[PDB]
């Protein structure tokens, strides 16, 4: 199936049971979510974006259910303005950018 | 876009 | 053809003759480039990203040559850390995100 | 990611 890019490519995912609407971003290397708690087993991280950078908590082998699949992967939490799934999860989902 |  | 997302989806584009390497970003609504000059007929703009926001100069109907096509479209210039083509140009290029 |  495919997303055509006239509207934002947003889907609902479940991160450890929690429903979250995420933007599928090919220019994000990482996926960073807010408003979910995944606990104390994290390594701290800083990721940069357009206007500067943010403090994140990187979690490993989190389970994500999205577009019919359950995959486990790396989620960060931090004060992102919008939740994004970057290429680490999109490669896990077999997504490609076609033309 | 984001990276480190 | 397609980009698989294990490496960043980077291509070379020519913006009014100038060669620039750009990241194709499905989570950018706009395309913002640096290190090119497109002149004085612009409207100022502020776009937000992960860490905050930036001042940009929005140019209309600029000509872009990329992946075998010449299209004219809206380019912004500002202090972006990496040059991005967002969904305004990717829809013009018939790109979709497939799975 | 970027928007306004």
């Amino acid at each position: 199936p495919q997303f055509h890019l006239w509207k934002r490519p947003v889907v609902t995912a479940h991160i450890e049971g929690q429903p979250v609407e995420v933007l599928l971003d090919t220019g994000a290397d990482d996926s960073i979510v807010t408003g979910i708690e995944l606990g104390p087993h994290y390594t701290p991280k800083i990721v940069g974006g357009i206007g500067g950078f943010i403090n994140t908590k990187e979690y490993k082998n989190v389970e994500v259910e999205v577009l019919g699949k359950r995959i486990k992967g790396t989620i960060m939490t931090g004060d992102t303005p919008i939740n994004i799934f970057g290429r680490n999860l999109l490669t896990a989902l077999g997504m490609s950018l076609n033309f | 876009f984001e990276a480190l």
